[PDB]
């Protein structure tokens, strides 16, 4: 036989990238908001033009709905022998309802276990869409607060269209460089921000100062990495173990119903205005820069011996372009040396005369030509 | 029509995968052609067999 | 199997009009029981032809209560004993107890949803009696008809009744009833013609018989019994050589007549949704209002 | 939206839709309606 | 369970004190729009005000109980004429049989037939009568005794039909079959000869899932004294002319006139042959329609068991859309 | 981050159901919100494996679309079927209630991608196709650039400054180019066009209000294409995520490509010979 | 109401074969509760117009368990519309969620479980598309027709195959008809400054030969052409003639796939759940 | 309409004005907006 | 049903349909001397068999 | 799919004709062939227990 082998979710290198609060109410809030508040620091200038004030701001990001699913399906002769409506008396009929519950069970066994492996996907799946990516974001916090005029937008474009065409591949054009890739892993783990503080994470080494973040990738760049650049921190992290709550009672509860809100804080804001367990799990860390972040393949433990594909496989997509009949004008037609790809001696060369084909490499290297006659798809229709 | 043996066919547009001249150009000795099933020589006004 | 479609929050007063909307039909794609409006959405200026040949590969629901959250639907063809449920009828003229009715495109001028907030419109398909419905699109079908041959424009016996009240059949030029109608006027009045050929090639004296006493003969002894007057399908002249310019093998075309003819028949509806079972309640129902139904 | 705990009692019954000029809106359903019993708020959960 | 239909109406046809539950009723179409369509739809050389007069001779009422209609047509049993007449209890009822029959027989003259005025409902149940004004109660699906009748004699109920009326199929047409569940059809027979036509009415079960050839061998004399009576007082032309054979030998003619399009108005392209399909007072569909037929449901069993009567078995309801019936 | 994703997950709830059988169908809706100021996640893409579509070439057969009025002799048009469609794959074959291009048997490498092409003046300057270019001509796009500089031509081209365009058959409005590979102009077909981002405005009317916008919009734009044996049209509602960095600035590469068979040989050499070109290889694919 | 089909007694060798006929489809003839298996059988393969001709006469079943003594079915349609139950394709194109499927006699033969224990064999109906069943029935038709992977006709059905159409066509030709028939130039011309106009007009369109090869006259005014419009009449009564054309010849599509959870299209020798219609 | 107890703190400073693409609506003012002062409610005096 | 037909191009260069017209339809030349079931096998190994 | 056998051969054939012999022709490369042991071992997959 085989068995199952179970996964949880808070166990992984991955729940350190978002908190998990559950909300059995959820099925019933209309558009939820978060209300930040920032206030820009500011420095003295001197001089004629006069002063400014200090700036302040507020901001609102609202939620967006998502849900998992996974069908069950129960068979026909079994849903007879479990409600015992088709049981017969017997020494056999007892054995085979005894094994299509066994069946039930085995069933709801592996239906109930997906939903981690569903949360281990749609956190890769979210975060993987809101992130831009290192080479287009280097240089752009490099120019802020100067895209206000058009040439410094400009420089950055230009700059850009660099970036994008010279950095977009790493750990494959330099495999020789031990160093170009440190630093490149440097830069992209600290090219971010910070978010805001809570305490409910605690998710912190065997020994000291707590994780920052995660490094998802697949088995074989982290085989890569792992051996001949990266040294590992330690072998084990203590973690939280427990959920987040939010319910609404007792405050809450009147105002969602007679009025038609009800903030989180609640009862912090009334008691306000009237006077009124960490696991031992077996994960892998390295250090980065000057920070401590998980460093996970999560293609073996979740998405093995299944039909969904990876998603840290990503795509791009470039579009190639050739001239296909230009015909170069007078004063740049010349041999760089006289002894040229002398043509077959007594008769012309072909090589003078305008070109009409072009060759390049297919995907492996044959070769495959384009020539006109594949343009009378083009130009030969009456659209023309 | 215009027969196919007189025009020549093409260089490249021969080995499309369409036209009807693979169909019966297989041995590097021999032809192969359609013809009235008749006996040669025969009558001087083509039959229609 | 009620699916509910998440809503993404448009604004107030627009939310209100899509309450309105409490009693209409949507087509969804594929019955899961989540899905995004985004999804049943149609560009409300479109091709009468292909919105009517896609309502074939979709599914038919009604949309019950909606909330700012999202709203729920009820498909029709799979089901469970055939329950109630509630329709706001929306055609040009009201139905009554007891028939059936029919799902055609908006075929006259349109009416849409327009959604400026999330930028998407809605198209929400007219509810016919079934005979109405046959008779209204060979109506505007033949109104185009003898536009196209730029004969009489107009004849005044353009309307059609329903309990009494007369219709007028709005002009049709309104919202794009010269453009968006073009395609069906067409590909119906040429298959027409093409029968007719066909026929008449494989029957070349049909038209030259007895004006009273021989195409009725020739009709009754066809419907009879193998008589059939001989081969009254004359053989056909021989083909060409299928390359010569100029071939024409009539079996294929009454093969190709034979298929596309039934694929337009049965891209048509005039096959019954529902049946109004209206009880405790006005015996007729007027335009815009609902109407208790089961589905058939 | 309708009321949870009435404050006082009406003295005297009175026919309604005659004396509409009175208020300001109005709305009287058959019975039953469905708007009733949608209890479906909407709340922000985090301010910083 | 069953769901029914309640349409308040005028005791006019279909009288529920009168009968006993247990017998379908139809449900009549405005008469405005009929008397309209005619208008348009009564054929050439006929009369096309004649239906409007036949209709103002009968004076909403919107049911009929078929235990009426079948009396008013040609096919009946005089037994069934005398109970109608004198077990009704209404005033004038005679005479409103008669006009009602003279109102089928112009429809059908003026070519808009009575099946695409009759739309048809479940059997009656129950019925609360003020002085002239019914509101009748009728199954509309599932089986008939699922209903609960107020007699309190007999809660549940049957389906009673005048079984002078009822013809069976296969043991008619002999297909050696073995009776098990059977379908049950109402089919109308039109008969068309200009001031001398008649309507018959049947009820119809059997094993066929599709009446079609059936109905059009059955109705032989019909279909064929209708074909060719049918199109009279149509003027035809004198004999067709020889351009009307539309030519054949021209298709795969290599060597023929030729005209590309773009030059079609009046260019040097008068040598095209011309054909003129001429069309004028032949035999039309509409002119060789002869009857038809829709589905009501299925059954198990017919039993014959008084007036002459004809118990249903487990009916179930299940009414279908109308068919033409006219090759 | 410590804290990228505020997540809440609902309560569970099994809807039941027939279908030989009972379909328990379980379900949890749940929800996210983004909670730090700033971005939050960011990747690298480090490696490289094998190009999923092949890079071969497949001419773009225009007979599939319609909205081109046909020809008067009806001869001259059937003709013309008669001899493109000839050997020419994903011509319209008649099968049955598509007339769809058929299902090829046997593959080479991944889909075939498809091939456009643009009238353009002998004339034109080849130094043009060795950096990075625009197939129009006009580099306009959206990122350097207000409103008003795709069709304008008062305004000399950004990107060179000398000439207006060019290409003139391809950047004017209503130009030929412009009637063939437009958005409003209804000559699309079932088959993908390369070139569709290329001569599109539409987004007119999703102006952009920062750059920020635009950064994160790469890298996670829905797949237009499909995933059949060719490069097929698809409905976007379905979509897929896919990374682009040619919608941001509206340019292309060119591929190590040249004149003549006798050029690509491995002592590579000279890049201008005679009358005939090489073209060295520019693009994030230097290996 | 479930039909129970009883079996003879089986050898091994056969038994097991038809246990894994557990989704397919039989064709009874009468709707008793009871029935052997003896009378629901088929000839060998033959002439499939008319066996395609004879499954008008009958009303299907399916089956759903095959016991050592009993084999159940249930008559797909007769007073249901919502029976969910479970088929397995035996078509060679794959359908595809969303669309109905109509039964279709086999073609080639070779699809006969043989018993030889009970000295009979059975031949279960394909199942196919619409679209691409409405294109075979059309097909056989033509070639019936023809005659005044591919079996030839028999001479003695073909002919009711021919007069049905030959019926439905004829009555088409109405005095209305003919107005329509006069535009057919005006159509071609129509076809020519647009692109759908002319996408609309097939290739061999069997009329474009005919629209540049011969003129027709004005046509005759006829009797009554104020009172009466006979261009709609016409047209109606197309619509109510096309509508019914292609199961006259063929079947009407007997049950629409929908599916749950599944992947969206089912390959060939699977089953997959259906509602029936 | 500001709030009046913060669930929690912002860790990192940053530009966030170039960021506005991120949030759904916002806006900034130059000091101390007259407007966040003055809050005024809407009360029901009475259910019958 | 790709090893013989020739109406489907060459899955490896699609531009044509076959490149050898003497060596792909069945019963060509080539064909006749080295197909397993035409029965023309001698002592010799055959590579291409 | 096709799409996905297609790039799954069109990479077999090109890894069959690069690393059919290492130890003979990598011997600069002393880590390449412990690279390549490691893949070797841990390709397969364990047995029952």
């Amino acid at each position: 036989c085989s068995t199952l082998s179970l996964v949880r979710f808070l166990e992984l290198g991955l729940s350190v990238a978002c908190v998990c609060t559950k909300f059995p109410e959820l099925s019933y809030v209309a558009e939820g908001t978060i209300q930040f508040e920032v206030q820009q620091p500011m420095i003295a200038r001197d001089g004629p033009h006069p002063a400014d004030q200090p700036v302040h701001n507020y901001m609102i990001k609202r939620l967006d709905r998502r849900s998992l699913n996974a069908a069950f399906s129960i068979a026909v002769e079994a849903l007879g022998l479990i409600s015992g409506e088709n049981l017969d008396g017997t020494h056999i009929s007892s054995a085979m309802r005894l094994r299509a519950i066994q069946q039930l069970a085995r069933n709801v066994q592996a239906v109930l276990d997906s939903f981690e492996r569903g949360t281990a996907d749609q956190m890769l799946r979210v975060l993987m869409e809101k992130a831009p990516p290192l080479s287009l974001l280097a240089p752009f916090t490099l120019y802020e607060g100067r895209l206000a005029d058009r040439v410094a937008c400009a420089a950055l474009v230009s700059e850009l269209k660099r970036r994008v065409r010279d950095d977009t591949f790493f750990l494959t054009k330099h495999e020789r460089n031990k160093d170009a890739v440190l630093d490149r892993l440097s830069d992209l783990v600290n090219c971010t921000a910070p978010s805001v503080a809570v305490a409910r994470m605690t998710h912190a080494d065997t020994q000291g100062r707590p994780v920052d973040g995660v490094l998802v990738t697949t088995a074989g760049v982290r085989q890569r990495l792992l051996h001949h650049v990266l040294t590992l921190a330690d072998t084990h992290a203590d973690v939280p173990v427990t959920y987040g709550e939010m319910v609404i009672a007792n405050t809450n509860l009147v105002t969602a119903l007679v009025m038609g809100k009800a903030v989180s804080n609640m009862d912090d804001v009334a008691r306000y205005l009237l006077g009124g367990g960490s696991a031992r799990v077996r994960a892998d860390l390295v250090v980065v820069g000057d920070r401590l972040v998980f460093l996970e393949a999560l293609e073996k433990r979740v998405y093995q011996a299944t039909q969904v594909p990876y998603p840290l496989v990503g795509n791009l997509d470039v579009t190639f372009v050739m001239p296909l009949g230009v015909f170069k004008p007078a004063a740049d037609r010349y041999a760089r040396h006289a002894g040229s790809f002398a043509p077959t001696p007594g008769l012309p060369d072909p090589r003078t005369h305008p070109p009409r084909a072009v060759h390049f490499f297919n995907k492996d290297g044959v070769p495959c030509h384009v020539t006109f006659e594949h343009a009378m798809g083009t130009l030969c229709h009456p659209s023309f | 029509v215009r027969p196919r043996w007189a025009a020549p066919a093409a260089a490249d547009q021969l080995l499309a995968p369409g036209n009807a001249d693979l169909r019966l150009e297989l041995h590097p000795a021999f032809d192969f052609f359609v013809a009235p099933e008749v006996d040669v020589p025969g009558p001087f006004a083509v039959p229609q067999v | 199997m009620e699916v509910d479609i998440a809503l993404p929050t448009l604004s107030p007063g627009d939310l209100s009009a899509l309450q309105r909307c409490e009693g209409r039909v949507v087509f969804l794609e594929t019955l899961r029981r989540h899905a995004t409006l985004r999804e049943v959405a149609l560009p409300c200026g479109g091709d009468v032809l292909a919105a009517m040949a896609a309502y074939r590969r979709r599914f038919a629901a009604v949309i019950t209560r909606v909330t700012p959250h999202r709203m729920l639907a009820t498909p029709l063809g799979v089901g469970g004993r055939g329950q109630s449920l509630v329709l706001q009828n929306t055609g040009p003229f009201d139905l009554t107890n007891g028939d059936h009715v029919c799902l055609v495109p908006p075929l006259l001028g349109d009416e849409c949803l327009r959604l400026t907030s999330a930028n998407l419109e809605l198209r929400f398909p007219m509810t016919l009696p079934l005979a109405q419905a046959r008779e209204l699109t060979a109506r505007v079908v033949a109104r185009a008809a003898e536009t196209l041959r730029g004969g009489a424009p107009a004849r005044g016996a353009d309307v059609v009744f329903s309990n009494g009240r007369r219709y007028q059949l709005p002009p049709p030029h309104r919202d794009n009833a010269e453009a968006a109608t073009r395609s069906l006027v067409l590909n119906m009045i040429f298959l027409l013609n093409e029968g007719a050929v066909i026929l008449l090639s494989l029957i070349p004296n049909l038209l030259t018989l007895g004006a009273q006493d021989g195409y009725a003969n020739a009709v009754i002894q066809l419907g009879s019994a193998t008589r059939e007057l001989g081969q009254l399908v004359r053989q056909p002249p021989p083909p060409l050589p299928q390359d010569h310019a100029r071939r024409f093998c009539v079996f294929e075309a009454l093969e190709a007549w034979i298929a596309s003819a039934s694929r337009l028949g049965d891209t048509l509806g005039t096959r019954p949704v529902a049946r109004v079972c209206i009880f405790d309640g006005p015996p007729t129902v007027p335009p815009g209002e609902k109407a208790a139904v089961v589905e058939v | 939206r309708p009321a949870i705990l009435p404050s006082g009692q009406i003295l005297s019954n009175i026919e309604v839709h005659s004396h509409r000029a009175l208020f300001d809106i109005f709305k009287r359903f058959r019975s039953d309606d469905n708007n009733l019993y949608g209890a479906e708020f909407d709340a922000l959960l985090g301010t910083y | 369970r069953a769901r029914l239909i309640r349409q308040v109406t005028l005791a006019d046809f279909c009288e529920p004190q009168a009968e006993r539950p247990g017998l379908v009723v139809l449900a009549l179409r405005h008469p405005a729009d009929l008397a309209g369509a005619a208008y348009a739809a009564t054929p050439p050389g006929k009369n096309h005000r004649d239906l409007e007069e036949a209709w103002l001779a009968l004076d909403r009422a919107s049911v009929v109980s078929l235990n009426f209609l079948v009396a008013a047509a040609e096919n009946a049993d005089d037994a069934l004429r005398a109970h109608v007449t004198t077990n009704y209890r209404d005033r004038r009822t005679a005479a409103r049989l008669e006009r009602f029959a003279t109102v089928l027989r112009a429809m059908i003259r003026s070519h808009v037939f009575p099946h695409r005025a009759l739309h048809v409902l479940g059997g009656l149940l129950g019925h609360v009568t003020q002085d002239r004004l019914a509101s009748v109660t009728c199954v509309a699906r599932g089986d008939q005794e699922a209903a609960r009748t107020n007699d309190m004699a007999a809660r549940r109920s049957q389906v009673h039909v005048p079984a002078c009326a009822l013809m069976d199929v296969d043991r008619e047409l002999r297909l050696g079959g073995d009776d098990g569940l059977r379908f049950a059809y109402l089919v109308f027979v039109y008969t068309q000869r200009h001031r001398r036509e008649a309507l018959r009415v049947h009820v119809a079960v059997s094993r066929l899932p599709e009446l079609g050839d059936a109905l059009s061998f059955l109705l032989a004399g019909t279909r064929v004294d209708n074909a060719i009576h049918g199109t009279d007082e149509a003027d035809a032309p004198a004999a067709p002319a020889a351009a009307a054979a539309f030519p054949a030998y021209l298709f795969n003619d290599p060597r023929s006139a030729r005209c590309p399009t773009g030059r079609l108005n009046t260019p040097a392209a008068e040598a095209l042959p011309v054909w003129a399909p001429d069309m004028r007072g032949r035999a039309t569909r509409n002119s060789c329609m002869y009857a038809a037929y829709v589905r009501l449901g299925t059954v198990e069993r017919v039993v014959r068991r008084a007036l002459p009567l004809a118990h249903m078995e487990r009916f179930t309801w299940d009414v279908g859309a109308w068919e033409e019936c006219f090759f | 981050e410590k804290a990228s994703e505020s997540y809440f997950m609902g309560q569970m709830q099994v809807a039941r159901t027939e279908s030989g059988g009972l379909h328990l169908q379980l379900t949890q809706p749940r929800a996210n919100v983004d909670l730090g100021v700033g971005f939050t996640a960011a990747y690298a893409a480090a490696a490289l494996r094998a190009p999923v579509t092949d890079m071969g070439n497949l001419p773009q057969n225009l007979f599939a679309t319609r909205g081109a009025p046909p020809m008067l002799d009806a001869d001259a048009d059937d003709y013309l079927r008669r001899t493109v469609n000839a050997g020419n794959r994903l011509a319209p074959v008649p099968v049955f209630g598509q007339m769809l291009p058929q299902v090829p048997a046997g593959l080479a490498r991944g889909q075939q991608s498809v091939c456009e092409f643009i009238a353009t003046p002998v004339s034109v300057d080849l130094a043009y196709f060795r950096r990075a270019c625009n197939p129009r001509g006009r580099a306009a796009g959206e990122v350097h650039g207000e409103e008003g500089l795709m069709f304008d031509h008062s305004h000399a081209d950004p990107a060179h400054p000398h000439r207006a365009t060019a290409n003139p058959w391809a950047s004017q409005r209503h130009s030929y180019a412009d009637r063939l590979y437009n958005g409003q102009y209804n000559m699309s077909g079932p088959a993908y066009s390369p070139c569709f981002k290329f001569f599109t405005p539409a987004e007119a009317v999703a102006k952009s209000r920062g750059l920020a916008r635009l950064i994160a919009d790469t890298g996670a734009a829905a797949s237009p294409t499909s995933n059949g044996e060719y490069q097929f049209k698809r409905p976007v509602g379905a979509g897929e995520l896919v990374e682009d960095p040619c919608a941001l600035f509206q340019e292309a590469y060119p591929p190590l490509c040249a004149s003549d068979s006798a050029l690509l040989r491995t002592p590579l050499g000279a890049e201008e010979h005679f009358a005939q070109y090489l073209i060295r290889d520019e693009s994030p694919l230097k290996g």
